[PDB]
């Protein structure tokens, strides 16, 4: 067994988090003081769910993350929650005054002043870890904390951690539920500073969330909290390899290995299925090959764009409830002979499946409909790059005229660095073109 | 079509599917950026003390 | 706890600050003497921003009264209200500025400016994290304008990393005391343009058009002009003193609303404008809330860009039908939005709604139109200022002439910045 | 109140489009940078259709097919004709084609000469084509030695030249049949139904090629008889239709335009997966100018789609409606000159 430590950073970040932890403890059946009497092993033990949870002697199953905020009203929340018993105050830091959606505060002027205090309570769960894989990284794109200081924990964490793993999973800005109009800065500059720490991160464009809140649940104005509680059910999905008995995707470094042949290139993109109003009284209850086939529908995707006109490097099927492999081959030779599916020609055509007999857990009171069977999958297209673009020429627009460039200048960054990450998303764009486009 | 590698248990199993065969900076480093652009604060703070000194 | 201290100076600051004081202590239910007598949470959520609390479960406003004079004060103090301030705070001298800037500025006000500092250290000292300071004042006058540029000058030496705001209510002929308001006006404008972060526009000539032609007020009064201005400034304040996401401080409105340093002066509108019983439609609100007619800054819209936008809708309506009637106006008035600041007008919704209003909407842009407002007063000045005209009142209190000339031109470049950005 | 722009100045076909919207009074042109518009009237090269749909509250709408390229490319067409199972190898309407790379650069050299000795040795007809999309460059020679060192001499293609072509008389003339396919965001294949016969104005001599090339550029530069026969060298389809009762005894419906139909179906259809947007954020529309040819047993072979075509001069104010008729204004309405061709989806 070895371990996983969760890190939340922001208000994007810690919201998520407290949807994904209380998900977990359903999914394990872990009671909000923390005791889980499934577990036999009291006090400790080396189970598949003790990669996410840490044991007391009193069998309190304490969840091996850290919340991290420059302001103190989001994590309050955590504190005097329904949750609020399975952490304690360490795992819980708090400033007073935000990085007011400006990366270079949150990196540069009230991130060095806080750097410090979370890499020692990160130290602390690390040393709870008899071998850790590495770390979760939750955040948002367009806040400035959760921007700027991600940026300077991934930069640290590669220096205290250098043999660790470290994946992401991020919030795409999107101007229906966006706060901040510069945004697309502060999207770009953690982007070009986190690229070299990140091994694969999960971008998440809250545009597609919160179409297929409104679509597929008959939600007329979704808010976080109905976002969140569909966006911990693909992070469920995703980390369930990591928390219950499983071949597929077993460590952090299989991650990389299964989805990421280029490293820079680690954006897979997820595509959800299915998505299920519980105000339905009886919905009919699709087969594999139906939600297998949603796969590959733009409008279950994490992120809209086109994988037609893209080229796959790997492909990855997750699923969870009443599903056997023969149904799974089936529905894969029928989507060949009627989806374009394109492969680089550097690697094979072909589907890594991995299957969970538990049917996904709904909470109560959710949104989400309770299904017999569910599907992600983690495609690594090059058309994901779609966002890129967008956010590059929002980029664009406003650098052209130095737009609220003033306001990163006064925190002490310089000009340079718009260029630079800039530059660096460029390449980063081309990168994807030579790989997918003849 | 050819499925290898599968793995089964009582929770799950999983298998591979195959369609078609193929055809950092240092904690110093880090410290002196953040310090270069505390400095470029202080300078700049430093200038508007000065205009509204004068 | 992200406490605003709020300053209010000269005639025109303390009558307009002690309306905005009673009306947003209706909102969130104090009364008179302090006591909370509401029936929400909500009221109570964000009240540590604008209010103090003392023994007895007593809410203080953090406001700091300040004139020349002890008229208008001892008005205040004896008004509905007036209970309410502490009575520390009231800053007062007695020689008066005579609608002079350089008296405000540099004579009477200095003699004065200390012991206000002394009480905004005071109120700062108990602030668990400061965002900054609102300053209510006209530029018309001599305290307001001198001593509460003055103020804002000395007041970011101390506190260099704070939000500054102001409410400025800009000086007209049709609403005028003296000849001289062109020169204050001018004057205080450049002190803006370095030391704050967002200035609210008001317009009196604005004030005075929604009285007479929209209200059908034919005898408007600085009384009737305050109300405007008292709707306007709970409406702006909105997202500081209720729960939300959006520009919910200072620092996160600048950041949203100021695109360049020197372009931070906001036409602010309101709606309904009603001179009362029929419900307004959400698709109403927002077609009011961007007319020329409800705006507050006697600026045309239509005649520069919207560099960006700050919307605030209050009372229990359909957010879907909030974000489609939103985007209908932007869509169909894309011309008047820059395209180089994408998605730059954003939307806010609070459950409570003003007194006496189910539905309202208040309207925050910061467009290049602005530049009218400026021009007029720069035209007004330039009129005198080639003939010398009034400038003993000035050189009396030790000015020099260069230094009116200085500010002329700085106001110029700031008109010249605003028509870049409108053909860009 | 509609909004649209406009990022192709050289589309004579959407000016008039761009015309008439403006025209209706409920279409209002935009800048061709703004973002908030219904209708995109898009450029031919590098659409960015990444930033499509991505605009909320506003229904966009585009007048072009992502991926339809593959259709309208020399190379990319004949790929997709033999790799694709619904048009195999096999097709009898399309001409034997190979993709031939220069040598200064998967191709076909050595399948090309296959074929082309046992033309030879047959003591058939061994005559060939050499063109690629970087043209106006066309070679046309019976050795195939000149064919490889013209394309060495970009991506080219070497297809059969049709040796036996449907000559009209008086003149003795080659000629080539242009027919507008109009595709709607639902994927229906409209068929204008008036085409455009482009004819050569030299007899036909199979012994210069201003008889051999039916363009009109090269007609009304190199061809001394131009407009003798037919105004512009274009016969349209009453002209034509007439002919073929007269001289033939039949009808343009039955020889050739039931072919004609056939053939723009089978090629949309193949593609429909990969390019339609029926459950996409944006929506999709795109003329098409399919160009065909008839040989002297009336079998109608498919030559190249124009992903980006013109129309005839008279024919442009009927069809510039057709298509705000279908479809612009079935995506915005506001306050049948094609033929359907119906398909399984
Ligand atoms: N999906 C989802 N997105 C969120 C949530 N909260 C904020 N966001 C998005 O995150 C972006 C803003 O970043 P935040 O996380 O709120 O800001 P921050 O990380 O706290 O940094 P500060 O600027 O210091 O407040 C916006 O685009 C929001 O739409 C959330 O709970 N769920
Ligand atoms: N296989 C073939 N057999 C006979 N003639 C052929 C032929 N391929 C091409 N041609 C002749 O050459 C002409 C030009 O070829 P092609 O259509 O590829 O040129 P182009 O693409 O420049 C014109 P358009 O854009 O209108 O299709 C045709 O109109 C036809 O007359
Ligand atoms: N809207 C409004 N404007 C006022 C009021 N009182 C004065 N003014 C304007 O303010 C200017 C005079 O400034 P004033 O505040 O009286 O001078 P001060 O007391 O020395 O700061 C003139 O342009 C007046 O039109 C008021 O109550 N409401
Ligand atoms: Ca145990
Ligand atoms: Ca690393
Ligand atoms: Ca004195
Ligand atoms: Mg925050
Ligand atoms: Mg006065
Ligand atoms: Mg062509």
């Amino acid at each position: 067994m070895r371990e996983c430590i969760s890190i939340h950073v922001g208000q994007a970040g810690v919201q998520i988090g407290n949807a994904c932890w209380e998900l977990y403890c359903l999914e394990h059946g872990i009671q909000p003081d923390g005791q889980m009497p499934s577990d036999k092993t009291i006090g400790g033990g080396d189970d598949s769910f003790n990669t996410f949870f840490s044991e007391t002697g009193a069998g309190k199953h304490v969840p091996r993350a850290v919340f991290v905020d420059l302001e103190p009203t989001v994590i309050d929340e955590v504190r005097t929650g329904t949750y609020r018993q399975l952490f304690h105050p360490e795992q819980l830091i708090t400033g007073k005054e935000d990085a007011a959606n400006n990366y270079a505060r949150g990196h540069y002027t009230i991130g060095k002043e806080i750097i410090d205090l979370v890499l020692d309570r990160i130290r602390k769960l690390a040393d709870q870890c008899t071998g850790l894989q590495g770390f979760l990284v939750f955040h948002s794109f367009g806040g400035g904390t959760g921007s700027g200081f991600t940026s300077l924990l991934m930069e640290r964490l590669s220096v205290d951690y250098g043999k660790k793993s470290k994946l992401e999973f991020s919030i795409y800005p999107a101007p229906q539920v966006s706060t901040a109009v510069v945004e697309p800065y502060n999207s770009i500059l953690t982007t070009h500073t986190t690229l070299e720490h990140s091994d694969c991160a999960f971008m998440v464009d809250n545009e597609a969330i919160y179409d297929i809140c409104r679509r597929n649940l008959d939600i007329e104005r979704p808010t976080y909290t109905n976002l969140n509680r569909l966006i911990s059910q693909i992070v469920s999905s995703i980390t369930a390899s990591l928390r219950f008995d499983g071949a597929l995707n077993v460590d952090l470094t299989e991650f990389q290995t299964n989805l990421v042949p280029y490293p820079r290139i680690h954006f897979p993109l997820a595509t959800y299925a299915p998505v299920i109003s519980a105000e339905k009284a009886y919905h009919e209850q699709l087969s594999v090959a139906e939600i297998t086939n949603a796969c590959f529908e733009p409008a279950n995707q994490m992120v809209k764009c086109d994988p037609r006109h893209g080229k796959y490097m790997a492909c990855c099927l997750l699923y969870r409830g009443d599903v056997v492999p023969k149904d799974v081959n089936a529905a894969i030779a029928t989507i060949k002979t009627k989806r374009s599916i394109q492969f680089v020609d550097w690697c094979p055509t072909g589907f890594k499946v991995g299957i969970n007999y538990q049917p996904p857990t709904v909470v109560p009171g959710g949104d989400l409909a309770k299904v017999q069977r569910a599907v992600c999958m983690l495609s690594n297209t090059t058309a994901i790059a779609e966002a890129w673009a967008r956010l590059d020429h929002k980029f664009d627009l406003m650098y052209a005229k130095r737009a609220f460039v003033h306001w990163y200048v006064g925190e002490g960054m310089e000009e340079g660095e718009f260029s630079e990450a800039r530059e660096d998303m460029a390449a980063l764009e081309k990168d994807y073109e030579e790989v997918g486009v003849d | 079509m050819e499925v290898i590698e599968l793995n089964k248990c009582t929770s799950g199993q999983s298998f591979e599917v195959i369609l078609k065969p193929p055809s950092d900076p240092s904690l110093e480093e880090i410290q002196k950026k953040l310090e270069a652009a505390e400095e470029r604060r202080k300078y700049q703070e430093a200038e508007l003390l000065k205009h509204l000194a004068e | 706890m992200r406490e605003i201290v709020h300053i209010q100076a000269g005639q025109c600051g303390n009558q307009i600050g002690a309306k905005f004081w009673e009306v947003i202590s209706d909102e969130h239910g104090i009364d008179p003497t302090g006591s909370y007598h509401g029936d929400s949470d909500l009221q109570l959520e964000r009240i540590n921003v604008y209010y103090n609390e003392a023994t007895g479960n007593k809410y203080v406003p953090r406001a700091i009264l300040v004139d020349l004079e002890p008229g208008t004060m001892d008005s205040v103090r004896s008004g509905p209200f007036g209970q309410i301030f502490r009575p520390d705070n009231f800053v007062f001298g007695q020689s008066g500025a005579g609608n002079n800037w350089a008296k405000g500025h540099y004579t009477e006000g200095a003699e004065l400016v200390d012991s206000v500092l002394d009480v905004v250290r005071k109120e700062s000292e108990s602030c668990d994290c400061l965002q900054g300071f609102q300053l209510t004042h006209s530029l018309g006058g001599g305290t307001g304008s001198g001593m509460g540029t003055l103020l804002i000058s000395k007041i970011r030496e101390e506190y260099p990393d704070r939000i500054m705001n102001t409410f400025s209510v800009m000086p007209s002929p049709k609403v005028s005391d003296t000849v001289v308001e062109p020169y204050n006006a001018t004057l205080s404008v450049h002190q803006l343009v370095e030391n704050t972060d967002e200035t609210y526009c008001i317009d009196n000539e604005a004030l005075y058009d929604i009285c007479f032609r929209t209200l059908k007020l034919t005898t408007p009064t600085y009384g009737d002009l305050n109300h405007l201005v008292s709707a306007t400034m709970s409406g702006v304040t909105t997202c500081l003193r209720f729960p939300g996401q959006l520009n919910a401080d200072l620092r996160k409105l600048a950041v949203n609303m100021v695109p360049f340093p020197r372009l931070h002066f906001f036409m602010p509108g309101f709606a309904p404008l009603t001179s009362q019983y029929r419900a307004l439609t959400v698709p109403e609100l927002t077609q009011q809330m961007f007319d020329s007619k409800n705006m507050m800054a006697a600026c045309d819209p239509r005649h520069g860009r919207y560099l960006t936008v700050a919307a605030i809708f209050r009372g229990r309506m359909s957010m879907k039908e909030v974000d489609e009637q939103m985007l209908n106006v932007q869509n169909k008035n894309s011309s008047y939005f820059v395209e180089w600041i994408p998605n730059n007008v954003k939307t806010a919704v609070c459950d409570i709604p003003p007194r006496g209003l189910k539905m309202s909407a208040t309207f925050i842009g910061n467009s290049t139109a602005i530049q009218e407002l400026f021009k007029r007063i720069s035209e007004q000045f330039t009129a005198m200022f080639r003939r010398k005209a009034f400038l003993h009142w000035y050189t009396g209190e030790g000015m020099d002439e260069m230094e009116f000339t200085e500010a002329e031109s700085n106001m110029n470049d700031l008109v010249s910045e605003y028509q870049q950005y409108q053909d860009a | 109140m509609y909004t649209f722009v406009v990022r192709d100045e050289n589309s004579s076909v959407y000016a008039e489009v761009s015309r008439l919207l403006l025209a209706t009074g409920q279409w209002k042109r935009l800048r061709k940078d703004n973002p908030r518009f219904n209708l995109m009237l898009g450029e031919r090269n590098r659409l960015p259709f990444g930033r499509l749909g991505h605009e909320p509250g506003l229904v966009q709408l585009v007048n072009y097919y992502r991926g339809a390229d593959k259709l309208c490319r020399k190379a990319s067409l004949v790929k997709l004709i033999k790799t694709s199972p619904e048009l195999s190898e096999s097709c009898t309407w399309f001409p034997e084609s190979y993709v031939i790379y220069p040598t200064n650069l998967t191709d076909e050299r050595e399948v090309f000469l296959a074929a082309y000795n046992r033309r030879r040795e047959g003591r058939e007809g061994n005559v060939w084509i050499a063109k690629s999309s970087a043209g106006a460059g066309i070679l046309i020679s019976s050795e195939a030695s000149e064919l490889l060192d013209f394309i060495d001499e970009q991506v080219h293609v070497i297809q059969k030249y049709l040796e036996k072509p449907l000559l009209l008389e008086p003149g003795h003339r080659k000629f080539d049949i242009r027919s507008w396919v109009l595709v709607d965001h639902l994927y229906n294949i409209y068929l204008y139904r008036e085409g455009v016969l482009r004819t050569s104005s030299e007899p036909y001599n199979s012994a210069d090629k201003t008889c051999h090339l039916t363009n009109h550029c090269i007609q009304k530069e190199y061809s001394k008889n131009y407009g003798r026969y037919e105004e512009g060298n274009e016969m349209f389809f009453e002209e034509f239709n007439q002919y073929l009762m007269d001289a033939l005894n039949t009808t343009l419906e039955n020889s050739i335009l039931l072919q004609i139909k056939h053939i723009i179906r089978s090629c949309l259809m193949c593609i429909e997966p990969a390019i339609s947007t029926k459950h996409l954020h944006y929506q999709s529309f795109q003329l098409f100018g399919f160009d065909f040819m008839v040989d002297e047993e009336l079998k109608v072979w498919l030559i190249e789609v124009n992903g980006a075509p013109a129309c005839a001069q008279k024919l442009y104010a009927e069809l510039c409606q057709g298509i705000v008729d279908v479809a612009i204004s079935s995506v915005f309405p506001l306050a049948s000159i094609f033929i359907k061709l119906h398909h399984h989806h």
